[PDB]
C-alpha cells in the first residue's frame, strides 16, 4: 503494497525534528541576510608589479584586451579589461597593473589570452617583464606565439588532457555547491544567494525524505523497532540515506525570480510534512534519523557534487575575507548550538511529568503531616498509618524494590528534654556509632548479632543536614515481608527498643516507578532529632528517567561525544593562539573566556556519561536479586540533576552570545559598545553602593539589641525606616546564614532607586557614542 | 464538546448520569455508584454541570466543576461559572441597547466602506503609515465580533427545547463558550478603539513634540528590545530547566516567563526559590535583579533621552532661525 | 604621607571591626527573645486563649497576675 | 480592558474606581495574579505583561527624560545670560 | 492631611510619626489600602492615588536631573579644559 499508511494518529509531539528544521531555517535567514550585504559589496599575487610593455611586433591596431590566467591551489584569475591611455593604438604595448587578488605559486601554469577587436593582431608579445616584485608566480619569458582567433596560448611560468581538465580546475570549487557560497568567481551568474537557497532546500528535502521514509512507507515487515537495532548496522542507517538521497535527488537538478519563491514554499511544505510525520516516533527511530540524514548529506558532500561537475584601493579586499570567517564562525556556532539544544530540551514531556510525579508523591505522602512533627517517638504510628499502606496497599504503588530503614546510634545518649527553650539548631553534637551490636540494643553476647554495622557503600553521599551529614551507612533494617508482616516486624522493632534511645535521625527512602509516564523517582525521608523529644522533618522527591549505557547509542550519547568533539577542538585551537603569541596574554577575555567555555562543554559531557554509567550499574545491580537488597538508586537521580543544570548553564552562555553578535547591524552597534566603554564608571558605583549599604547595615544590627516593641523614636527613625519588610520578613529567617548571595539580592529589589543611579552615567556614554559615528 | 483542561484536552464523550430533582434520590444515585466502584485507576476525569436561571434580574448562570486525575497520581479541580442573557428583550433598556447594537452595525458598515474607497485606487502602499494598519485591525475585530454574536443570539434551540419539558438536562455549554469568545474580542476592540485617539491629539507645539519624539524612538526601541527579549528567555529557559521540577513557579516556559515579570514588581516569595537549588538559585536571582535593574532599565532611558533631547534642538535651531 | 594615613585608618578600622564583633556576637538577642516569649504569648491559662500581648479587659489582668506571670516567675532567676 | 474581561470575578475589577485603584497598586506590586491567571487563562497574563513593561520601560523612562532635558535647558540658559553680559 | 483624614480609623494614621513612617514605607511599596478605603470612600482613594503618582512619576525624578546634569557638567569642563595640551 500500500505504502502512504494514514500517519497522525496521536497527539504527542516530538522536539527533535522541530529543534533541528528550526536551526536549519534560522541559519539560512541569517546567511542571506549577510550574504545579500557581500554580494552588494563586491558587485564591481598571479602576476607583479613590473611594466608588461610588448613591442615586438606591428599591426596589432585593435582596441581589445588581453587574459592573464594563473591557476594553483585554489587560486584562479581571468582577464583585466583596465582603463589605460594607449587604448591598443597602432603597433602600440598595453602596460598595466591589474586588481586580481590571486595568490598564485611559482609553478609552470599561466595562459595569455589575446583577443582581437575584428581584425587579428599580428603584433608577437613575448611575455610581461618581471621576475620578482610580490609574489612572483610567473617568469619573464618570452613566448610570441600565435594562437586561434581569440585563443590563448597555452604555456608554463588540444589532446582529451587538456579539452575539459581545463574544467576540473574551473568548476572544481564553483559547481560543487556547499564549498562555493564563499568560492564563486565573478562575472558569473549566481547571485551568491542562488548557490545558498538551493542548497537549504537541498538539506530540507533530505529531511524531508528521511521523516517521511520513517513514518509513512515502513511496510517491509515494517523495517524498524522490532528488527531494527538503534546501532548502525551499515543498512538500517546508510543504505536508507543513500536511497532517500537518489529518490529525490533529480529535483535539485530540475530546479537549478518567480521560480525562487515557490523554493521557499517547497522547503515550507517540506518542513510542516516533516513536523507532522515526526509525532509518532520512539527515541530510537529518531537518533536514527538523525544518523541517516547526517549520512544522506555527508553522501552528497564527497561522492556526488564532484561527480557533476564532469558535465580606499587596497582595504576593499580585507572586508570580504572577514566575511568568508564570519561565515565558518556562523556555521561552526550553529552547529554547537544545535548539539546543546538536542542535548537539554530532548525530554521536555519527562520534565512536566516529573513535575507533576513529583508533586502527586509528596502529596499523597502527607508531607503536611510528616513536616508537622512534634517529636521523635511518634514516627511509628506515621509509618504504621501512611507509610506501610502506600507500600503495601493493592493501588497504584508500583514499588520497585523494598523499602529500608538507617538510622544512627551516635555512641552516646542526650540528657532529657530542655525544660522552656529547647536546642537553638543542633546543640549537643558529639560522635557517632560505627561498631556492631546485638537484638534488642547494643550488647553482643555471642557474636554478630541482628543490629550488624551497615558499613557505608560507595554511593550518594550525604545529604548535607541539620545537625550533621551522614553519607552512606547506618543501622540497616529491611522492613521488609511485603505481604503481612511488615507490621509486626515494625511492633517487634518497637517492643525491643530498637532505636529508642541515642538517635538522630531515621532516613527512611526507598523508591517509586511510574509505569505510564515512563520515569523512576528516588523518595528520601529524614527525621533528624536535635534533642530528645522533639525533632525535625525533611524529605527529597528527585524523578529520572533511567538510561543506561548498554541501551545503544540513545540521544544522550550522540551529544555528549559531539559535546566532547566540541571541547577538545577548542581546546586545540586555543593552545594554538595561546603559544603562537608565547605569553603574557592575560588582561582580555581571552583564556580567561576559551578555557571557562571548554571546561563547561568538557564537564557537562563527562557528567552525562557517569549519569549513563552509574544508572547502568545501579541496574545491573538490583537484577541480581529483588526480594533481597535495596541498591539506593539516590545517587544517580543527583547525578542527572547535575548534568541538566550544566547543559542549562551552556545554552545561557550561547544564547548571550548571540545578543552581542547583533552589533553587526550598524546603527545596533552603539549597544554593545556603550556597555563595555561605562564598565569602570558602574564599577565605582557599585563599589561606592555596597560600601554605604556595608556601613548602614552594620549602623541597624548594632543599633536596636533591644527587643523594646515600643516607638522609640529617636532609635526608630533609623531602624524601622524600612524594616516593616526588612526586619522579620525580608530574609531574616534564615537566609542570613544560609544564602548570603540571596539578602544582597532582596535588598536590591527594595531600594532598587540606587541602581537607577546608572542612568546617570549610560546615557552621557550613550550620547558620547552618537558623535563620533555619526558627524566623523 | 472538547474542552481543554489544564493537563489536556478532553473530550464530549464518556460515561454520564442525569441526577434527580430530589436530594433523596440524588443521593441513592450517588451512593449506588460509590458501592459498584465506578472511579478506579482508569479514570481520567470527572465532570459536573448544572444552570441556574434567577428571575429577578434576568441572567442564567451556567456551572461546570471538573476533576482530572493524571497518570502520575494526584488530583486536579478546576471550576468555570459564566452569566448569561438569553431573554434580552424584557424592558426599555433592552430595546435601547439593541438600537445602539444597530448603530453600531451601521458605524462598521460605514468605517469599512470609507476603507475600501481609499485602498482602491488613492495610495496603493497606504501601509507607511501605522494608523492605517490600526484601522483595519479595528474593523477586522468588530466584523469578527458583529459574526459572532450573529452567530451565537441566532439560535436558542437548547433553550426552547429544554423549555418543552423541564425534567431534563439543559445543555448550554457552547453559548458560555461563546459568551467567552465574544467578551474577550469586545474587550479588545474597545482597547484599540480607545488607543486610536492619539491621532487627533496634536492641538499645539508640545503634543507634537512628544509624538515625533516617539515615533523617532519606536525604531532602535525595537533594536534594542531584541536584545533585551533575549536576555530575559535566556534568563527565562536557565529557571525553567533548574527549578522547573520542584518549585511550582517555574513549572511551564510561560509560568517562568510570568514568574520574571512579577520579579520587576517585587512580588517574588524567596522561600521557596532558595531550597530549590543551594548554588544557582542566589546567583541566578542576584544576577537578574543586577542585570535588569542597573543595566537593561537604563538604556531605554539612555535612548529614550537622547532622542526626546535631538528633536528638540532640531525644532529650535530650524525656528527661529527662519 | 597618604600611605601613613592609609595604614594607620587600616588599623582603626581594623581594631574596631572586631571590637564590635564581641558586642554582636555574643547571643543577647537570643536571651531577650527567649525571655520574651516566655512571658509574652504563652496563655493565661489552658482554658483561655489569650495572651498578655491580647489583654483586652480588667478581668484579663487580673487572670494575668496569677497565672503565667508567677509561672515565669516561678517554677537564674528572681533577683531580689 | 481589565475592566471588561476580570469585572465579573476577581473583585479588584468589580468597578471601574476599583480598577483604576488596582492599577496604581499594581505598579507597587501589590496584587495577587494567582486570581488573574485563572480568571481568564489567555489574554489575562498578556494584560498583566504588556501593562508591565510599557509601564516601567517606557512611560517612568519618559518622564525622567523630559524632566533631565528641561533642567538643563534652564541651568544652560539662566547661566548663559547671566554670567556673560 | 492624611493625618487629619484617617487620624481616627486607621492605626498606621494614628499619630503625626506613624503618618510619616507610613508615608516612607508605602514609597517602599508596603501599601494597605484596604482600611485605607474603608475609613474614607472618597478622598481616601484620591490621597493614595496623587500620593503614588507624584511620588513615583516626577517628585523622585528630580534628584536624578540634578544629579545627572552635574555629572555632565563636571564631565565636560574636566575633559575640555584638560586633555588638550
Ligand atoms: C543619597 C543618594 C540619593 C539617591 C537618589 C535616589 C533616587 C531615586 O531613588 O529615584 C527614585 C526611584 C526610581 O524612580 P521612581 O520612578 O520611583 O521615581 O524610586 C525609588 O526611589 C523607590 C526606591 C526607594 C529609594 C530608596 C533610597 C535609596
Ligand atoms: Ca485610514
Amino acid at each position: 503494497h500500500v505504502r502512504f499508511v494514514f500517519p497522525e494518529p496521536t497527539a504527542d509531539v516530538n522536539y527533535i525534528v522541530m529543534l533541528t528544521c528550526a536551526v536549519c531555517l534560522v541559519t539560512y535567514m541569517v546567511m542571506a541576510a549577510i550574504l545579500h550585504k557581500l554580494d552588494q559589496l563586491d558587485a564591481s599575487r598571479f602576476k607583479y608589479e613590473i611594466l608588461v610593455k610588448t613591442g615586438w611586433g606591428r599591426g596589432s591596431g585593435t582596441t581589445a584586451h588581453v587574459g592573464i590566467m594563473l591557476y594553483g591551489v585554489d587560486s584562479r584569475s581571468g582577464h583585466r579589461h583596465l582603463d589605460g591611455d594607449r587604448a591598443f593604438h597602432r603597433n602600440s604595448l598595453d602596460i598595466f597593473r591589474i586588481a586580481t587578488p590571486h595568490s598564485l605559486g611559482s609553478v609552470w601554469k599561466i595562459r595569455v589570452w589575446h583577443d582581437n577587436k575584428g581584425l587579428s593582431p599580428a603584433w608577437f608579445l613575448q611575455h610581461v617583464i618581471v621576475r620578482d616584485l610580490q609574489t612572483a608566480r610567473s617568469a619573464f619569458f618570452l613566448v610570441n606565439d600565435w594562437l586561434s582567433v581569440e585563443t590563448e596560448a597555452n604555456g608554463g611560468l588540444l589532446r582529451f588532457r587538456r579539452l575539459l581538465v581545463a574544467e576540473l580546475q574551473r568548476g572544481f570549487f564553483d559547481k560543487h555547491i556547499w564549498l562555493s557560497i564563499w568560492d564563486r568567481p565573478p562575472r558569473s551568474r549566481f547571485t551568491r544567494i542562488q548557490r545558498a537557497t538551493c542548497c537549504v532546500l537541498l538539506i530540507c528535502l533530505f529531511l524531508g525524505a528521511n521523516a517521511v521514509w520513517y513514518g509513512a512507507v515502513g511496510d517491509s515487515a515494517y523495517s524498524t523497532g522490532h528488527v531494527s537495532r538503534l546501532s548502525p548496522l551499515s543498512v538500517d542507517t546508510v543504505a536508507v540515506g543513500l536511497v532517500s538521497s537518489v529518490v529525490v535527488y533529480p529535483v535539485y537538478l530540475a530546479i537549478l525570480s518567480l521560480a525562487h519563491g515557490l523554493s521557499l514554499l517547497l522547503v515550507a511544505v517540506a518542513v510542516a510534512v516533516s513536523g507532522w510525520v515526526g509525532a509518532s516516533f520512539p527515541p530510537g527511530v529518531s537518533v536514527a534519523w538523525l544518523l541517516s540524514s547526517s549520512a544522506s548529506f555527508l553522501a552528497s558532500f564527497l561522492g556526488w557534487e564532484p561527480l557533476k561537475v564532469l558535465l580606499l584601493a587596497k582595504e576593499e579586499a580585507r572586508k570580504v575575507k572577514r566575511l568568508h570567517g564570519m561565515l565558518r564562525s556562523l556555521l561552526v556556532y550553529m552547529l554547537f548550538l544545535l548539539v546543546t539544544l538536542l542535548a537539554s530540551y530532548g525530554d521536555a514531556s519527562c520534565h512536566g511529568h516529573a513535575y507533576r510525579l513529583q508533586s502527586a508523591i509528596k502529596q499523597e505522602l502527607h508531607s503536611r503531616a510528616f513536616l508537622a512533627i512534634t517529636r521523635s517517638e511518634e514516627l511509628w504510628p506515621w509509618m504504621a498509618h501512611v507509610l506501610l499502606p502506600y507500600v503495601h496497599g493493592n493501588q497504584s504503588s508500583p514499588e520497585l524494590g523494598p523499602p529500608r530503614l538507617r538510622q544512627v546510634r551516635l555512641q552516646e545518649a542526650l540528657y532529657p528534654d530542655p525544660p522552656g527553650p529547647r536546642v537553638h539548631t543542633c546543640s549537643a553534637a558529639g560522635g557517632f556509632s560505627t561498631s556492631d551490636y546485638d537484638v534488642g540494643w547494643e550488647s553482643p553476647h555471642n557474636g554478630s548479632g541482628t543490629w550488624a554495622y551497615s558499613a557505608p557503600d560507595l554511593l550518594g553521599a550525604w545529604s548535607w543536614g541539620s545537625c550533621a551529614v551522614y553519607d552512606s551507612g547506618g543501622y540497616v533494617q529491611e522492613l521488609g515481608l511485603s505481604l503481612e508482616e511488615s507490621r509486626d516486624r515494625l511492633r517487634f522493632l518497637q517492643l525491643h527498643n530498637w532505636l529508642d534511645n541515642r538517635s538522630r535521625a531515621v532516613f527512611l527512602e526507598l523508591t517509586r516507578y511510574s509505569p505510564a509516564v515512563g520515569l523512576h523517582a528516588a523518595v528520601t525521608l529524614r527525621l533528624e532529632f536535635p534533642a530528645a523529644g522533639r525533632a525535625l522533618a525533611a524529605l527529597s522527591v528527585r524523578p529520572f528517567a533511567l538510561r543506561r549505557l548498554s541501551a545503544g547509542l540513545s540521544l544522550p550519547l550522540l551529544t555528549s561525544v559531539c559535546l566532547l568533539l566540541f571541547a577538545v577542538h577548542f581546546a586545540v585551537a586555543e593552545a594554538r593562539t595561546w603559544h603562537r603569541e608565547g605569553r603574557w596574554r592575560v588582561l582580555r577575555l581571552g583564556a580567561w573566556a576559551r578555557w571557562l567555555l571548554v571546561a563547561l562543554t568538557a564537564a557537562t559531557a563527562l557528567v552525562r556519561l557517569a549519569q549513563l554509567g552509574a544508572a547502568d550499574r545501579q541496574w545491573t545491580r538490583f537484577v541480581r536479586g529483588r526480594p533481597r537488597r535495596f541498591t539506593s538508586f539516590d545517587q544517580v537521580a543527583q547525578l542527572s540533576s547535575a548534568a541538566r543544570g550544566l547543559a542549562a548553564s551552556l545554552l545561557f552562555l550561547l544564547l548571550v552570545k548571540a545578543a552581542q553578535q547583533l552589533r553587526f547591524v550598524r546603527q545596533w552597534s552603539v549597544f554593545g559598545k556603550t556597555l563595555c566603554r561605562a564598565l569602570p564608571e558602574l564599577l565605582g558605583v557599585t563599589l561606592g553602593l555596597v560600601v554605604l549599604g556595608v556601613a548602614y547595615a552594620q549602623l541597624a544590627i548594632l543599633l536596636v539589641s533591644s527587643c523594646v516593641d515600643s516607638l522609640w523614636s529617636v532609635a526608630q527613625a533609623l531602624l524601622v525606616l524600612c524594616p516593616g519588610t526588612g526586619l522579620s520578613t525580608l530574609c531574616p529567617a534564615e537566609s542570613w546564614h544560609l544564602s548570603p548571595l540571596l539578602c544582597v539580592g532582596l535588598w536590591a529589589l527594595r531600594l532598587w532607586g540606587a541602581l537607577r543611579l546608572g542612568a546617570v552615567i549610560l546615557r552621557w556614554r550613550y550620547h558620547a557614542l552618537r558623535g563620533e559615528l555619526y558627524r566623523p | 464538546s472538547s474542552h481543554w483542561g489544564i493537563i489536556a484536552t478532553y473530550s464530549g464523550a464518556g460515561y454520564y448520569l442525569d441526577l434527580s430533582r430530589t436530594r433523596e434520590e440524588t443521593a441513592a444515585q450517588v451512593a449506588s455508584l460509590k458501592k459498584n466502584v465506578w472511579l478506579d485507576r482508569g479514570t481520567r476525569a470527572t465532570f459536573i454541570d448544572f444552570s441556574v436561571y434567577n428571575a429577578n434580574i434576568n441572567l442564567f448562570c451556567v456551572v461546570r466543576l471538573l476533576v482530572e486525575f493524571p497518570a502520575t497520581g494526584g488530583v486536579i479541580p478546576s471550576w468555570q461559572f459564566q452569566p448569561l442573557k438569553l431573554i434580552r428583550y424584557v424592558t426599555t433598556f433592552d430595546f435601547f441597547l439593541a438600537a445602539c447594537e444597530i448603530i453600531f452595525c451601521f458605524f462598521i458598515f460605514y468605517y469599512v466602506v470609507e476603507e475600501i474607497l481609499e485602498i482602491r485606487i488613492h495610495k496603493l502602499h497606504y501601509f507607511r503609515s501605522f494608523w492605517n494598519c490600526l484601522d483595519v485591525v479595528i474593523v477586522v475585530l468588530s466584523v469578527v465580533a458583529i459574526g459572532i454574536n450573529i452567530y451565537r443570539t441566532s439560535n436558542v434551540e437548547v433553550l426552547l427545547q429544554f423549555l418543552e419539558d423541564q425534567n431534563t438536562f439543559p445543555n448550554f455549554e457552547h453559548l458560555a463558550y461563546w459568551q467567552i469568545q465574544f467578551n474577550n474580542i469586545a474587550a479588545v476592540t474597545v482597547f484599540f478603539v480607545w488607543i486610536k485617539l492619539f491621532k487627533f491629539i496634536n492641538f499645539n507645539r508640545t503634543m507634537s513634540q512628544l509624538s515625533t519624539t516617539m515615533s523617532r524612538c519606536a525604531k532602535d526601541l525595537f533594536g534594542f528590545a531584541i536584545m533585551f527579549f533575549i536576555i530575559f528567555l535566556a534568563y527565562a529557559q536557565l529557571a525553567y530547566l533548574v527549578f522547573g521540577t520542584q518549585v511550582d513557579d517555574f513549572s511551564t516556559f510561560q509560568e517562568c516567563i510570568f514568574t520574571q515579570f512579577r520579579i520587576i514588581l517585587g512580588d517574588i516569595n524567596f522561600a521557596e526559590i532558595e531550597e530549590a537549588n543551594r548554588v544557582l538559585g542566589p546567583i541566578y536571582f542576584t544576577t537578574f535583579v543586577f542585570f535588569m535593574f542597573f543595566i537593561l532599565l537604563n538604556m531605554f532611558l539612555a535612548i529614550i533621552n537622547d532622542t526626546y533631547s535631538e528633536v528638540k534642538s532640531d525644532l529650535a535651531q530650524q525656528k527661529a532661525e527662519m | 604621607s597618604v600611605l601613613r594615613e592609609l595604614v594607620t585608618y587600616l588599623l582603626f578600622l581594623i581594631v574596631l571591626c572586631i571590637l564590635t564583633y564581641g558586642m554582636m556576637s555574643s547571643n543577647v538577642y537570643y536571651y531577650t527573645r527567649m525571655m520574651s516569649q516566655l512571658f509574652l504569648d504563652t496563655p493565661v491559662s489552658k482554658t483561655e486563649k489569650t495572651n498578655f500581648k491580647t489583654l483586652s479587659s480588667m478581668e484579663d489582668f487580673w487572670k494575668f497576675t496569677e497565672g503565667s506571670l508567677l509561672d515565669g516567675l516561678y517554677w537564674n532567676l528572681l533577683l531580689g
